[PDB]
């Protein structure tokens, strides 16, 4: 899950 | 002052927390349940500079991907906190911060929670904080190796030690008559701890009168 959190950290 | 590496990396976060709100409480006059869409809007705030400054943290990309995201999830409410305080006691300007509190006192959030808050934004406002201080400690909160589910703990040290040595060494020279400060300082990272458990207990009185949260603190929080 965490799909918004681990696009906001893989930028 | 300090060391050719020590000062490249203070020099460093320092400018990562430079460049990643309150007035509505002050106003429109409200204290909610019936206005809690301000406080969602403020949490996420805080949220997304949160990511925003642990990505920039030294080595914090070369973590795990899920030890990045205990990291996260379990620092969300302390940095919260410790942002907040920065803003308090370091900026507004006078009268602000009164009827800021007041407001808030009248919000129908209880004082077993609100007391503490004040207290410890007091506190830490009496210890007088430098920007370098407010903003190292602010990582070492987010680089705390015991979080929960934590894969590989060691790795987080590591990562957590270069920060603590550069924030003892800076007091040393600019709180010089003063070596019991950075004690103080990292007291107030235990403090922090306690509003998690205030956290989930708030957090689970608003499910039980189903608020709305943002996607965001969906995830962070999982609701
Ligand atoms: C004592 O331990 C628990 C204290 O922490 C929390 O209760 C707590 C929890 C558990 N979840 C959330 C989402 C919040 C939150 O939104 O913000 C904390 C910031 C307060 C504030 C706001 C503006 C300027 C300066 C400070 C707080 C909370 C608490 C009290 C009052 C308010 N507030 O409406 O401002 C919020």
């Amino acid at each position: 899950e965490n799909a918004l959190l681990r696009y906001l950290l893989d930028k | 002052e300090l060391t050719p590496d020590q000062q490249t990396l203070l020099h460093f976060i320092m400018d990562s927390y430079n460049k990643q709100i309150t007035n509505k409480i002050l106003k429109e006059e409200f204290s909610a349940e019936e206005n809690f869409l301000i406080l969602t809007e403020m949490a996420t705030n805080h949220v997304q500079v949160l990511v925003e400054f642990t990505k920039k943290l030294p080595g914090f990309q070369t973590l795990d991907h899920e030890d990045q995201i205990a990291l996260l999830k379990g620092s969300a409410v302390e940095a919260m906190f410790l942002r907040s305080a920065e803003i308090f006691n370091k900026k507004l300007p006078s009268g602000h911060s009164d009827l800021l509190e007041e407001r808030i006192r009248n919000s129908g959030i209880s004082d077993e929670y609100i007391t503490p808050m004040f207290s410890f934004y007091k506190s830490i406002g009496e210890l007088k904080m430098t920007q370098e201080e407010y903003a190292l400690l602010t990582a070492i909160v987010i680089l705390s190796p015991d979080r929960q589910y934590i894969k590989d703990r060691e790795a987080v040290e590591k990562l957590q030690e270069p920060l603590l040595d550069v924030l003892q060494k800076l007091c040393k020279i600019h709180q010089p008559e003063n070596p019991q400060h950075f004690a103080c300082l990292l007291g107030r990272l235990t403090e922090l701890r306690t509003f998690n458990h205030h956290h989930a207990e708030m957090l689970m009185s608003w499910r039980v009168n189903d608020h709305k949260f943002t996607p965001l603190l969906c995830e962070i929080w999982d609701v």
